């Protein structure tokens, strides 16, 4: 019923290593700034936040930005991304990236049976954001931060309900690769992920809307889906033999 | 405190640590050892390949009572290779304790022979999940005195095919067993296992990353035709203990290896288009110093290696980082053709590092 | 695919040395 419920993320935060919470009034000024951020006042809002938020409140700001804003405001992802570019604070950028990963994994590893209606969307939104502030800015998504290719293999094994969450998430991340000088096709990292999706696409029983996701992603990356090179990574892995060490 | 002597281990065990050449506790050791010594369960986020063994084997050994011929501690690992590695480190660290028996048992060790082995005293079992459960269920491995179990790389132990196997193992053990859990990642399965079994665990988040710090990086503008000549120059000027020479294809690895061998180099080679068992054999001989240089593709911790050559420059910044990064070496040298020049500056930027022109 | 330039048109001796530069 609620398209923007972030309770899944909030409850997970109430169990993260507690951080410095700013006073209520500084908290209020931060909310004001992000409520009123636009392209026309961005430079001033950056100076505003700098003159208002002490350095020790930075972790809380990255948490506020990622969990409460970015998660449910995909229409302002470019704005918030451009805000990071204007602020030019590399340490804040890493907090934001870490928080992004943290909330993404909270959703990926949630028991989907107990999920909120909004969680599929929250994950797609955070995926879209992740691609924008990494690949789109010519920064790699390191496998030690998020192993995207393995994520797909693992989802395949867990089944369709997992694939329903994971495949649109991967699509949203990879959309930014076409805007990346580094990661656009035929970058090997992007292409390996695309070749796994092609393998998925070949599954006769993969749900139609997931086949559609993959085919639309291909068009967005200017890739002929028929020219992809799917392997046998899905099958493959002698799971019976592997039981013997 | 922060010295091994502060942990008040048995003198025999400290002598073991001394003989390993372990002078000062690593951060994972510093975080794990005093808590584990107290008896608390541990929940640790550490990368694969991090020296977790060095952290958890010490309190494990300290806990042993060698006056009892019973199995008292177990380390469960997901691969034959980790089992070998951990049991070796454990046998060395405990070599002064007088009668401590460590046994490794996996799908790769002969079951009949392992059963005979367990007729004699064994205090510490290092094992893959499948084999040790099979041994417990056959009554061959008696585990009613096990007071500590370690799960190393718990995410692989708790993948879909293995979660029940691990559950069955846990259910055969004394309910009050201390558990030490280490994992790079935390899927639902690991989260579930944690909640059920761990008892108010001490949490450790010690994620050492691969870094370029302390690695001197150089490049040399070379044409493809000149690459071996450049290699000739490098190996006539540097001091190489051991080196690793990376190429971008299996075909190029073989051709290079066969070429420089004919030129009198010491090398083995390894690439993707080989049987795995052959691959492991060669790598094991390289580690034991039977050649000086390994030519290879990207397939990946060998202390003697002090020089890495990127004979072909990689396409991905992450590949570059895996080739020359370290957890916590010496020299990295990049051969750069005209067509590599973009990736050179690009990878340099992505990794926020510097790759300097090589000195003349 | 093809056979490398340094395999075919390479050196027939280790003493064949070139100058090292990033310039």
């Amino acid at each position: 019923i609620n398209t923007t419920n972030i309770d899944t993320l909030l409850v997970a935060t109430d169990q993260t290593e507690r951080i410095v919470e700013p006073p209520e009034n500084i908290q209020e000024k931060i909310a004001f700034i992000f409520n009123n951020l636009s392209q026309s006042n961005m430079t001033q809002k950056v100076e505003e936040l700098k003159e208002t938020v002490k350095e020790e409140f930075m972790p809380w700001v990255s948490q506020y930005l990622v969990m409460k804003r970015v998660s449910i405001e995909p229409n302002f992802h470019s704005l918030y991304s451009n805000f990071l570019d204007t602020l030019k604070n590399p340490e804040f950028n890493k907090m934001v990236l870490n928080e992004t990963y943290r909330n993404i994994k909270v959703l990926l590893t949630s028991d989907k049976a107990a999920a909120n209606f909004s969680d599929r969307s929250l994950l797609k939104n955070l995926g879209h954001w992740l691609g924008m502030i990494t690949l789109a800015k010519n920064k790699p998504i390191l496998h030690t931060d998020l192993d995207v290719k393995s994520l797909l293999l693992e989802a395949y094994v867990k089944g369709q309900q997992e694939l329903l969450y994971v495949v649109p998430f991967v699509a949203k991340v990879l959309e930014s690769s076409i805007r990346s000088v580094v990661f656009r096709p035929p970058n090997p990292w992007t292409m390996a992920i695309m070749n796994v999706l092609a393998e998925l696409h070949q599954e006769h029983d993969l749900k139609l809307n997931l086949k559609f996701e993959i085919e639309v992603l291909c068009k967005n990356l200017a890739l002929d889906i028929n020219e992809l090179k799917p392997g046998n990574l899905l099958k493959d892995k002698d799971r019976l033999k592997n039981l013997d060490e | 405190g922060n010295e091994f002597e502060d942990y008040c281990l048995k003198r025999e065990l400290l002598m073991g640590i001394f003989e390993m050449g372990w002078e000062k506790p690593s951060p994972i050791q510093e975080e794990s050892i005093p808590i584990a010594l107290s008896g608390r369960d541990i929940l640790a986020r550490a990368k694969n390949g991090t020296g977790k063994s060095g952290a958890y084997l010490i309190p494990l050994l300290e806990r042993l009572d060698l006056k009892k011929d019973n199995i008292q501690a177990m380390v469960i690992v997901p691969t034959r290779e980790l089992a070998l590695q951990v049991s070796q480190i454990c046998i060395q660290v405990s070599k002064h304790m007088g009668g401590a028996k460590v046994m490794a048992t996996t799908g790769g060790t002969n079951l009949r022979d392992d059963i005979m082995r367990l007729d004699d005293t064994v205090h510490v079992v290092i094992a893959t999940p499948g084999r040790i459960l099979d041994l417990i269920k056959k009554g061959v491995a008696k585990v009613d005195h096990v007071q500590m179990i370690v799960l190393d790389e718990a995410d692989k132990l708790l993948s879909q095919d293995f979660v029940q196997i691990m559950e069955d193992i846990i259910l055969t053990l004394p309910k009050n067993r201390q558990i030490l859990l280490y994992s790079a990642t935390f899927p639902l399965s690991v989260q579930k296992f944690m909640n059920s079994h761990l008892q108010k665990p001490y949490e450790i988040n010690l994620m050492e990353e691969l870094t370029l710090k302390g690695v001197t990086q150089y490049y040399a503008y070379v044409t493809e035709r000149q690459k071996v000549h450049c290699l000739n120059t490098l190996f006539s000027r540097l001091q190489i203990n051991q080196s690793i020479i990376f190429c971008n294809s299996s075909q190029r690895v073989e051709l290079l290896a066969k070429k420089i061998s004919q030129l009198g180099y010491s090398c083995f080679y390894i690439h993707a288009k080989m049987r795995q068992e052959h691959r492991n054999r060669v790598f094991h001989d390289f580690r034991n110093g039977l050649c000086r240089n390994l030519v290879c593709t990207d397939l990946f911790d060998i202390q003697a290696v002090n020089v890495v050559i990127n004979f072909d420059f990689p396409k991905l910044a992450e590949t570059y980082l895996h080739r020359i990064g370290r957890s916590g070496l010496g020299l990295a040298i990049n051969l750069i053709t005209y067509d590599d020049r973009f990736n050179l500056k690009s990878i340099e930027e992505q990794l926020g590092t510097e790759i300097k022109p090589i000195p003349s | 695919e093809e056979e490398p330039e340094w395999f075919s048109a390479g050196p027939t001796s280790q003493s064949e040395t070139i100058e090292l530069t990033g310039f």
